[PDB]
Parts: structure tokens; C-alpha cells; sequence
């Protein structure tokens, strides 16, 4: 079975350089066409760069110069070198056996192209409501406020629970720093004899937060 | 460059209905189209090459046709498990491009959404900012209005709010909405309150606490 | 007269992996008489079509295939591309001439003429005016393919398969690359 994994991806600052790494295995990179495709935050999908079977490359115009896909076969290896980096590069950047064999894509390295410091995340509880309706459904929840920069994960119970869990898309404050919440509904009944505990990571503040719920 | 035009940009269709994303090339790309689907959180699929060609792992409800100029992507019996934005792709001519992308969503019965509000935490209080929350769980279709009130002055400009991509497991959204007061603002009200209308609602439903009880 | 014509009027072109090449000597070529008589493109390299008929060479070489309309571009000094990497190389130093035209009423035929083929897949690009007419299955893995196609096992030649209908880009191009070697001279303009 084929698989791709991007690594090398964080906050970077404005003009600064970073490497991408596309580690793959079940198909030799050297031998292969591939490409980098990247996309921007809520926004679609952009070609940037291809290296072929026998090593010729090409890049989007908007990366021309800037950019090079390269690979090491010792490794299995396939790079891209991200030079005089901005703004508008913000993106997950995915690597893909692409546009000849069979096809294999990767599940994304996220760059951030931005001045802002790293900060990791309060986690304040979203208590069970004391009128949680005695044979019915309570929902209780984790407020994970102030990092940056994206991403967050957020597990239940150390990944115990997953039914009826709901962690939202963040939000940008006009602090410059995001905010999300994750929910789950369980049985008021539940309540008295089950311990909820939400499991936060920052990776890019080296943040590990557990924060038990439970009623006020 | 080719600059590739998908139609239409967004669609809605009950299960078993026959879906049609068209996909117009700016010149010839002859058969050289691809088609990828993307699910909510996950990479971009290979789903079709070559106008035609079905990709492993999936399903021949999907089918693609055209040629030239004019392509189309065919679901002959929509699913659930296919909510996701779909884009088209050609790549024989240099630079690669891709279509804008098409979302797809899954039409179901009216679900009135489930509503909770939690109080700031003692915890953030202290810390001089009160987040109030309000849950709007699994509901159907999309469309919600939450209206925040404190002691009954309607609140505007103080609130973001987040919505969850569809769920294939039973095609509903969820939305979190918070409202932002600085804890001298939060002490000097009383009631909190998220009224919130949805078409599975005959009348709004008010969920609230008093500060302090 | 140098016999041009059986190589601009062939019936049958080669595909461009499988490239023809046909050695001229001993003969008076009009180079001015290609240089009207029609083409899309005549490019010439370290020389001009006119100076041709007032020269001497030891030999001349005319190099003939097929391919499509967009990928005339490849064939020049200094190009990559699919064409260029893996099929028909010229040298960045070239001397010499490169002649297209439009075949799309000889060679494209309703349902796809699929005779001409290119090589997609090589581990490394020709060198200048390389033939590989290998049709060894492509190990795009560690394991051997053992001659059967399948995962990771590529034929490692593909089809354009022309159609009368298919954009210029995409329609088929008859090109002639001549190729001019300084022994005797044997080769001369009248
Ligand atoms: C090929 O055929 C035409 C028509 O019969 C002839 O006039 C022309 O001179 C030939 N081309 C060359 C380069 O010999």
C-alpha cells in the first residue's frame, strides 16, 4: 500500500525559508512524476510545482524563483525548498504521485506565512446545564480561546469518546488570535457516574491541556 | 494558462437524485481531465482521469464524460458518504489548474436544532473576559438565526459564530455561537439569553441564565 | 539532386520515440526550393536558409516523426518537456534546421489514429539525437515487473491517438529536423 506523509510544515515569518519533506512508501519517488499542490485556508486547490520520471521541473508562475522540488532517492524522499516566503503562500501544501502512475496523494503539511508569535490556548469548561432534563440529553463542552497559529485537536476521554462529539471550525478574532469550541451531547443520567475530559494539543506551542467537565 | 469554469459552484440534492458538475476548459485539453473529491477534513481524492477512467475504491455511480472543451462529472444515485467539494483538473498543458470546486450537500427531513447555553467559566472571569456559548446541535437544513439578548437589549457586533461541514452520518450541521463582554461589562447584566429560529421551530426557542445562579 | 522529397513526402512518418533518421551524401541540395515550398515552422540554428546553398558539408542528416501540435516548441535547443527528455533530443549547440507542417488530413483518423506513440516514462532524459526504442515494461517500484503490466509496472509508451476534430494543439505535425556535419565534403548548394 502506498502512502505519502508531509512533514516540515509551521509558522514562518515573512521572507524566511522552509523545507517540506513527502516521505513515501510502496512506489520509488525517483522513478515517478510528482507534484506539490497547495490550498489556502477555505479556498480551492493550486499547482505548484512537478518534477518528472527522469528529473526536469516546472513551477507556477507565483512560486517561480522562489520555490524547488527536488528529491533523494537513499530516502525515498520528495522536497520542496520554499524560499522568500509571504503572505498569500499560507496554505496546506500536498504532495501527490501525480500526473502519470498510480495516483497517491498525501494528507497535507499546514504553512503559516505570517509575523505574529506562536501562543498557546486557554481551555475553560462549557459546564452541563443544571436543568439537564432528567432522561434526556445534556451537552457539555471545552473552550479552547487565544492561540495561534492554526492547528488544534481535540479528543474526548483520550479518544473514548467520539459519538456525538462536535469540535467547530476556529474562529479569528480581531485579536489576531483563533477560538473553537468542542462539544458533545451525552445522557443527563450519564452525568453523575461518567468523568468528561477534553484532550487539547498546540503542537506549535508544545501545549498539552486535559480539562475535566463536570457540573457546576 | 487554461482557465477551468465548474458550474454550478454549490448544489443540494435528495438521495437517489442524478448530480451533473459540468466543467468548461478556456481551450482544447482533448480527453487530459481530471476530477478529484475532497470531504470535509480530509486531502483531495482521485475520483476520475482521462474524461472517463474510474479511480480505485470507487463507486460506478460516479461517471465522467466530454471532451475538448465541455466535461462532466455524473452521480447517478447520490449518497450521504458523497457530501464534499468536487474539482475538476486539467493537466496535460503547463500550468496544472483546477476548477473552483463544487460543494456538494445532501438534502434530509426538517431537524429543528437542540439548543444550550454555558455561562462563562469562574476561571476566564477572573481573568477580566466572559465567552457565553450557544449550541445549536444537528439540525437541518443550514439556515439559523441565533440572536444573543442581555436583559433584553438585543446584542450586535460582539458575537462570532462557527458552523460544522455536514455530516454524512446523519446530514445535519451544528453552530457554535460566542458572545465577547470584558468581565465589568458581563457584571453589569442579569439575564443572558440566545433566541434561536430555524424552519423546525414553529416559534423561536430562548435558552438563558441569570449571572450568578 | 539530394532526395528531400522521399522524406518530406513519405506516406508514413515515424513515431517520434522510433524517430527516422535518413543520411545524405553526395548530392547538390536547393534548400531555397524547402524554404517556400508548406510549413508552419522552418527554424534554423547557427545558419540561414539562403547561406544554405553556398555551403559544403561532409553530410547532412534529415531526422522525421510525428508528434502534436504543442510540442513543435520542444523540438529547438535548450527545451525540456516530454518530448525533448525522452523521445528526440537536440543538442544546445545545434547546427541546423527544424521544418514542421499540419498532418492532421494524412494522419488523424474518426475514432482515434492510436499507430503513433511517444514515450512517457524513462528514469532519465536522451542525449542529443538519442533513439530508445526500448518497450521494456517501466518498474516504477522495488519489485521487478517480470514483463507483465500492472501496479507500479508501466508500459512505457502511450498513444496520442488523432482525431480530425481535435483542437491544433492536439492535431498531429509532420517534422523534418536537418542536421548539418563537418573529411570530403559530399553535400553542396548549387
Ligand atoms: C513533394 O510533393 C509535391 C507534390 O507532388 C512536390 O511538388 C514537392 O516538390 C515535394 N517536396 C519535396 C521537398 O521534394
Amino acid at each position: 500500500e502506498v502512502l505519502l506523509v508531509e512533514s516540515g510544515g509551521g509558522l514562518i515569518q515573512p521572507g524566511g525559508s522552509l523545507r517540506l519533506s513527502c516521505a513515501a512508501s510502496g512506489f520509488t519517488v525517483s522513478s515517478n512524476y510528482m507534484i506539490w499542490v497547495r490550498q489556502a485556508p477555505g479556498k480551492g486547490l493550486e499547482w505548484v510545482s512537478l518534477i518528472y520520471s527522469g528529473g526536469s521541473t516546472f513551477y507556477a508562475d507565483s512560486v517561480k524563483g522562489r520555490f524547488i522540488i527536488s528529491r533523494d532517492s537513499s530516502k525515498n524522499t520528495l522536497y520542496l525548498q520554499m524560499n522568500s516566503l509571504r503572505a498569500e503562500d499560507t496554505a496546506v501544501y500536498y504532495c501527490a504521485r501525480e500526473p502519470y502512475g498510480d495516483k497517491a496523494w498525501g494528507q497535507g503539511t499546514l504553512v503559516t506565512v505570517s509575523s505574529a508569535s506562536t501562543k498557546g490556548p486557554s481551555v475553560f469548561p462549557l459546564a452541563p446545564s443544571s436543568k439537564s432534563t432528567s432522561g434526556g440529553t445534556a451537552a457539555l463542552g471545552c473552550l479552547v480561546k487565544d492561540y495561534f497559529p492554526e492547528p488544534v485537536t481535540v479528543s474526548w476521554n483520550s479518544g473514548a469518546l467520539t459519538s456525538g462529539v462536535h469540535t467547530f471550525p476556529a474562529v479569528l478574532q480581531s485579536s489576531g488570535l483563533y477560538s473553537l469550541s468542542s462539544v458533545v451531547t451525552v445522557p443527563s443520567s450519564s452525568l453523575g457516574t461518567q468523568t468528561y475530559i477534553c484532550n487539547v494539543n498546540h503542537k506549535p506551542s508544545n501545549t498539552k491541556v486535559d480539562k475535566k467537565v463536570e457540573p457546576k | 494558462d487554461i482557465q477551468m469554469t465548474q458550474s454550478p459552484s454549490s448544489l443540494s440534492a435528495s438521495v437517489g437524485d442524478r448530480v451533473t458538475i459540468t466543467c468548461q476548459a478556456s481551450q482544447d485539453i482533448n480527453k487530459y481531465l481530471n476530477w478529484y473529491q475532497q470531504k470535509p477534513g480530509k486531502a483531495p481524492k482521485p475520483l476520475i482521469s482521462d474524461t472517463s477512467n474510474l479511480q480505485p475504491g470507487v463507486p460506478s455511480r460516479f461517471s465522467g464524460s466530454g471532451a475538448g472543451t465541455d466535461f462532466t462529472l455524473t452521480i447517478s444515485s447520490l449518497q450521504p458518504e458523497d457530501i464534499a467539494t468536487y474539482y475538476c483538473q486539467q493537466y496535460d498543458n503547463l500550468p496544472i489548474t483546477f476548477g473552483q470546486g463544487t460543494r456538494l450537500e445532501i438534502k434530509r427531513t426538517v431537524a429543528a436544532p437542540s439548543v444550550f447555553i454555558f455561562p462563562p467559566s469562574d476561571e476566564q472571569l477572573k481573568s477580566g473576559t466572559a465567552s457565553v456559548v450557544c449550541l445549536l446541535n444537528n439540525f437541518y437544513p443550514r439556515e439559523a438565526k441565533v440572536q444573543w439578548k442581555v436583559d433584553n437589549a438585543l446584542q450586535s457586533g460582539n458575537s462570532q459564530e462557527s458552523v460544522t461541514e455536514q455530516d454524512s452520518k446523519d446530514s445535519t450541521y451544528s453552530l457554535s455561537s460566542t458572545l465577547t463582554l470584558s468581565k465589568a461589562d458581563y457584571e453589569k447584566h442579569k439575564v443572558y439569553a440566545c433566541e434561536v429560529t430555524h424552519q423546525g421551530l414553529s416559534s423561536p426557542v430562548t435558552k438563558s441564565f441569570n449571572r450568578g445562579e | 539532386l539530394c532526395p528531400f522529397g522521399e522524406v518530406f513526402n513519405a506516406t508514413r512518418f515515424a513515431s517520434v520515440y522510433a524517430w527516422n533518421r535518413k543520411r545524405i551524401s553526395n548530392c547538390v541540395a536547393d534548400y531555397s526550393v524547402l524554404y517556400n515550398s508548406s510549413f508552419s515552422t522552418f527554424k534554423c540554428y547557427g545558419v540561414s536558409p539562403t547561406k544554405l546553398n553556398d555551403l559544403c558539408f561532409t553530410n547532412v542528416y534529415a531526422d522525421s516523426f510525428v508528434i502534436r501540435g504543442d510540442e513543435v516548441r520542444q523540438i529547438a535547443p535548450g527545451q525540456t518537456g516530454k518530448i525533448a527528455d525522452y523521445n528526440y533530443k537536440l543538442p544546445d549547440d545545434f547546427t541546423g534546421c527544424v521544418i514542421a507542417w499540419n498532418s492532421n488530413n494524412l494522419d488523424s483518423k474518426v475514432g482515434g489514429n492510436y499507430n503513433y506513440l511517444y514515450r512517457l516514462f524513462r528514469k532519465s532524459n536522451l542525449k542529443p539525437f538519442e533513439r530508445d526504442i526500448s518497450t521494456e515494461i517501466y518498474q516504477a517500484g522495488s519489485t521487478p515487473c517480470n514483463g507483465v503490466e500492472g501496479f507500479n509496472c508501466y508500459f512505457p509508451l502511450q498513444s496520442y491517438g488523432f482525431q480530425p476534430t481535435n483542437g491544433v494543439g492536439y492535431q498531429p505535425y509532420r517534422v523534418v529536423v536537418l542536421s548539418f556535419e563537418l573529411a570530403p565534403a559530399t553535400v553542396c548548394g548549387p
